[PDB]
């Protein structure tokens, strides 16, 4: 199954995203977000595992990326991202 | 042969564990001696995730840092457990020069691996969780917590590095 689940675009402008997701029940430490452009290196960044958004910035307008949220946290003695990692494409 | 296996090798700083943790591994039980026989590998057969395998563990204890057996054990090796104890603050500190030491005998900056932070029996730590946490999420690779006196970990390491192996 996907962790986190539900990724998507809720607002955006033609160089910036607004990206929302749903946190799994079990706890999440960070989240890592890389996008990068489809045709493709990638960038990454994280936030909290308290927080559940985040907003893209810097993006070439009209050009489709590919965005992928990783849930890192721990599972037992193993601290990893959990799950499947889940992506969407997405062009402003 | 034909039955799958994974040749596994472990590295880290003299002292944090590497041989205990594969004897403890692969024999189920825990050396504390003053001068032990080391094997040059240690095989077993185990199931992972349904997979029948061979586990070809190949413990680097011994060698000097920069020598030509060093250098042909990391080419051999097929994933790699970076050691470091969790007591020893030196030892974490080194973790950085042995995963650049692997990526370029590999010459490649994705090679599987995984970071371990041995004997978490232990009560005193020096090394906390946070900043290995943070520097496997840095490296991007799976962390594990592991006591090769207890076992606690020791088979989701080895068997972490394998999943890496795997999806490489
Ligand atoms: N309490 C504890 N002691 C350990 C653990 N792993 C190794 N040791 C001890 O640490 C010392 C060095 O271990 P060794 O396996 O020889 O380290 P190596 O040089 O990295 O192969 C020995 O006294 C071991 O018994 C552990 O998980 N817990
Ligand atoms: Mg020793």
């Amino acid at each position: 199954s996907s962790v986190p689940t539900k990724l998507e675009v809720v607002a955006a402008t033609p160089t910036s995203l607004l990206i929302s997701w749903d946190a799994p029940a079990v706890t999440v430490d960070y989240y890592v977000i890389t996008y990068g452009e489809t045709g493709g290196p990638v960038q990454k960044f994280e936030v909290p595992g308290s927080k559940s958004t985040a907003t893209i910035s810097g993006l070439k307008p009209g050009v489709d990326y590919t965005i992928t949220v990783y849930a890192w946290g721990w599972h037992g003695q193993v601290y990893y991202y959990m799950g499947s990692p889940i992506s969407i494409n997405y062009r402003t | 042969g034909s039955m799958t296996e994974y040749k596994l090798v472990v590295v880290g700083a003299g002292g944090v564990g590497k041989s205990a943790l594969t004897i403890q591994l692969i024999q189920n039980h825990f050396v504390d001696e003053y001068d032990p026989t080391i094997e040059d590998s240690y095989r077993k057969q185990v199931v992972i995730d349904g997979e029948t395998c061979l586990l070809d563990i190949l413990d680097t204890a011994g060698q000097e840092e920069y020598s030509a057996m060093r250098d042909q054990y990391m080419r051999t090796g097929e994933g790699f457990l970076c050691v470091f104890a969790i007591n020893n603050t030196k030892s974490f500190e080194d973790i950085h020069q042995y995963r650049e030491q692997i990526k370029r005998v590999k010459d490649s900056d994705d090679v599987p691996m995984v970071l371990v932070g041995n004997k978490c029996d232990l009560a005193a730590r020096t090394v906390e969780s946070r900043q290995a946490q943070d520097l496997a999420r840095s490296y991007g690779i799976p962390y594990i917590e592991t006591s090769a006196k207890t076992r606690q970990g020791v088979e989701d390491a080895f068997y972490t590095l394998v999943r890496e192996i795997r999806q490489h």
